[PDB]
């Protein structure tokens, strides 16, 4: 009955500074160390460091020691991590873990992005193919917005079966992402595919028919 | 009012007969005044020696007595601490093995 | 080095 | 600070399989080692502890074992709910360090990847930009690579790549390329390829067309 | 990764309109200068060895800023007696903590100020140096006051300047650790049950962590253990005990985490 409830996705301007939050319920929290780790995309974990809730002992893996800071607020039982000079590099998921040479029970995670990036919106392409096999497969293609997330489906939720929705990437300093869907060739385009594409950053809600011949 | 923690304890690991020091350490109480007797088989200890009082981010205060004292075999040692946070002046006994 | 401060509570 | 080795970094396994994960430190860690597995979504779950001690919660069929330098965790019947990766971390001395991942996948059979090019739609067009988006789904194994050509020559600059995990029910992956330009070089040069490398033949499978056709 | 704070207490005493005050100041957590006013000339006074290079000037200038203090204090303590309508024949304690930290970059890292009126938060700066957090209405009251008097503004300019200049020049003099001595002890407690207590002596800093494990799992939860004290001669001293079955002992650790060791310690009975 112990968690570790962690605060929500991020997002900050290079040069800026974040404050995350790990707050611990189901156990006495001066008791045990809090500690912190980062996983970049792609990567492992790292160990950042700990902090002793009792005293507001610190201690670091000495390569976070000029971007870490490590604090706990013991009348609301939650630990605080707080990094500097916010580069690309910064850019991660957070989680905070308990005990003292194991992790006994992590947080959820909070994910950081740095990016000096503003909300954008999407343009939503409808991929159809050119000039022939017994299916055939058309895509749609999410170029150029920000921040995460962005919800796409097809024909509204009916076609899953044959979807490949594939993650986003940093085109420049905004997202792309890309969707392939493959019916039999009998079924298009005799009948309507259309990818929809929600950005609720922005409050976009796009649809996009495919249309032959492209 | 905030109750005290009092730790009565030697300096050097005890061996009966031998030039010692006892501690008495009070910590974590409020308000600051405070008294503090540090008592030999019941009498008064006369030369006992008061560190300044702080606080810590707490804002509780503490402070450490303490005294020489050759500790033997029927000897006891106690440290008496009032404080207008409990319900009587508290009689900590000094023991070897805390 | 202290600061002396200036208006009260 | 002590280095932690895991070996490989993807394991293939299939459902039933006793499968292991091997941890090397850089100097004896006196049991002082543990296990976490981090599923696909993103939960990290402490699952052994000190070499042997299951942690509770886990299911009976992980077990840990070691000494000295080398580690190993074995799940006795792989289900589906432990494809996930999973860590080991020393708590030896400080500062505590991770290994590196070993990811577990389903072992399936090898699939050549369905090749589809896209050119620039109207729209983009319209709006002065051109992206060229080729799909290659439903391969096994995962590794897999992609050329892009441009009248013969090859391209690598605004070249945008991405890849789906391991598919939960045929086991394949798929992987996403776009290839960006301006509307003004794309118009000058008609003829557009992307090229897959792949186990599954010798020879690239190569998808392309002409602008003018 | 440098610190000044100081520590002022303002006790309101029974009889005789004056009340005690004490100053406390730290660099890097060592004490280095305090002033006394239960003394019979009350005067700031070297607690460091890196202090007696002043001169009078440092120390009269500072007194001076203690009897300011000491009067500031004396009305603060007035006006909140008067603020929760209080008796006047009792005793009352004000509280502050303030200073800066200085960082690897020679600028002000943070600054702080906060008081407590009988053990409990009043009134604090924030980390912006610009806006006040107050605990209840009385506390607004002080708080629309120096908003009114630009307060934060006049603490920003101590901070920016005086504090971290004469931080730095404290620095430019006054660094050591001591790992702990630790050994587990046995006592007969129940008829089948004894106590295990780890003891770690002799250690500096102050900071310290003791652990068991019953082969590998920690027990914090049942866990007994002290709060570290000073041992007088500089290091400091801490024991965890468990209470286990007699005849189990060796299957018990104990595990000692402190700053000077290579590597943990693990003991055992
Ligand atoms: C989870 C747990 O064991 N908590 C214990 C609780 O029994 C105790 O009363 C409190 C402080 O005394 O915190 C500790």
């Amino acid at each position: 009955s112990v968690q570790l409830q962690q605060s929500g996705a991020e997002l900050a301007k290079p040069g800026a500074s974040v404050k995350m939050s790990c707050k611990a319920s189901g156990y006495n929290f001066t008791t045990y160390w809090m500690h912190w780790v980062r996983q970049r995309p792609g990567q492992g974990l790292e160990w950042i460091g700990y902090i002793n809730p009792s005293s507001g002992y610190t201690e670091f893996n000495q390569k976070f020691k000029g971007k870490a800071t490590l604090t706990a607020d013991k009348s609301s039982n939650t630990a605080y991590i707080q990094l500097t000079s916010l580069t690309s590099d910064d850019s991660a998921i957070y989680y905070c873990a308990r005990s003292f040479y194991y992790f006994d029970y992590w947080g959820q995670g909070t994910t950081l992005t740095v990016s000096s990036a503003k909300t954008t919106a999407p343009s939503v392409y409808p991929l159809a193919p050119v000039c022939t096999g017994s299916s055939v497969t058309l895509g749609c293609l999410v170029k150029g917005y920000f921040p995460e997330p962005v919800t796409l489906t097809w024909n509204s939720g009916s076609l899953s079966s044959g979807v490949h929705t594939f993650p986003a990437v940093l085109q420049s300093d905004l997202y792309t992402l890309s969707s392939s869907v493959t019916v039999t060739s009998s079924t298009w385009p005799s009948q309507s595919i259309t990818c929809n594409v929600a950005h609720p950053a922005s409050s976009t809600k796009v649809d996009k028919k495919i249309e032959p011949v492209g | 009012q905030k109750t005290p923690q009092i730790q009565v304890y030697s300096r050097h690991p005890p061996e009966n007969g031998k030039p010692n020091i006892l501690n008495c350490y009070v910590t974590q109480f409020h308000p600051p005044h405070i008294e503090i007797q540090m008592l030999k088989n019941g009498k008064k200890i006369p030369k006992v020696e008061m560190s300044d009082m702080s606080f810590s981010k707490d804002w509780s205060f503490y402070i450490l007595a303490h005294t020489e004292f050759t500790p033997t075999e029927t000897d006891t040692y106690a440290c008496r601490v009032k404080h207008a946070s409990m319900a009587e002046p508290k009689t900590v006994y000094w023991d070897r093995d805390m | 080095a202290s600061n002396e401060n200036m208006e009260t509570m | 600070l002590i280095s932690m080795t895991q070996t490989p970094s993807s394991l293939s396994a299939s459902l039933g399989d006793r499968v292991t994960i091997s941890c090397r430190a850089s100097q004896d860690i006196s049991n002082y080692l543990n296990w976490y597995q981090q599923k696909p979504d993103g939960p990290v779950k402490l699952l052994i502890y000190y070499t042997s001690r299951l942690h509770s919660g886990v299911p009976s069929r992980f077990s840990g074992s070691g000494s000295g330098t080398d580690y190993s965790l074995t799940i006795s019947n792989l289900e589906q709910e432990d494809i996930a990766t999973y860590f080991c971390q020393q708590g030896n001395t400080f500062p505590w360090t991770f290994g590196g991942g070993t990811k577990l996948e389903i072992k399936r059979a090898d699939a050549a990847p369905t090749v589809s090019i896209f050119p620039p739609s109207s729209e983009q067009l319209t709006s002065g930009g051109a992206s060229v988006v080729c799909f290659l789904n439903n391969f096994y194994p995962k590794d897999i690579n992609v050329k892009w050509k441009i009248d013969g020559s090859e391209r690598q600059n605004g070249v945008l790549n991405s890849w789906t995990d391991q598919d939960s029910k045929d086991s394949t992956y798929s992987m996403s390329s776009t290839l960006t330009l301006t509307k003004d070089e794309y118009e000058r040069h008609n003829s557009y390829t992307c090229e897959a490398t792949h186990k599954t033949s010798t020879s690239p499978i190569v998808k392309s067309f002409n602008r003018n056709e | 990764p440098h610190s000044m704070r100081y520590f002022e207490t303002a006790v309101s005493r029974p009889g005789l309109e004056e009340p005690r005050y004490i100053s406390v100041g730290y660099v890097d957590n060592k004490e280095f200068v305090r002033f006394d006013s239960d003394a019979e000339n009350p005067r700031y006074e070297p607690r460091a060895p890196w202090m007696e290079q002043e001169g009078p000037e440092y120390w009269e200038r500072e007194t001076q800023k203690a009897k300011g203090q000491e009067q500031w204090f004396r009305v603060s303590l007035r006006n909140l007696l008067g603020y929760y309508n209080q008796s006047a024949g009792g005793s009352h304690t004000l509280q502050q903590m303030s200073g800066c930290d200085l960082g690897s970059d020679w600028r002000l890292l943070r600054g702080y100020l906060q008081f407590a009126y009988e053990g409990r938060d009043y009134i604090a700066l924030n980390e912006d140096l610009k806006t006040w957090t107050a605990a209840d209405m009385a506390a607004q009251i002080t708080r629309r006051k120096w908003e009114q008097s630009g307060a934060a503004e006049h603490y920003k300019a101590y901070l920016e300047g005086e504090c971290v200049e004469w931080l730095h020049r404290y620095l430019k003099n006054g660094l050591r650790t001591d790992s702990p001595k630790a050994h587990v002890t046995h006592h007969p407690r129940s008829k089948g049950e004894v106590t295990l207590r780890c003891w770690a002596l002799g250690f500096y800093p102050a900071d310290i962590t003791l652990t068991w494990q019953l082969n590998g799992e920690e027990l914090t939860q049942d866990m007994e253990l002290v709060e570290t004290r000073p041992a007088g001669d500089g290091t400091f001293q801490k024991w965890a005990s468990v209470v286990v079955p007699l005849g189990k002992e060796q299957n018990y650790t104990c595990r000692v985490y402190h700053e000077g060791l290579p590597e943990p310690l693990t003991l055992r009975w």
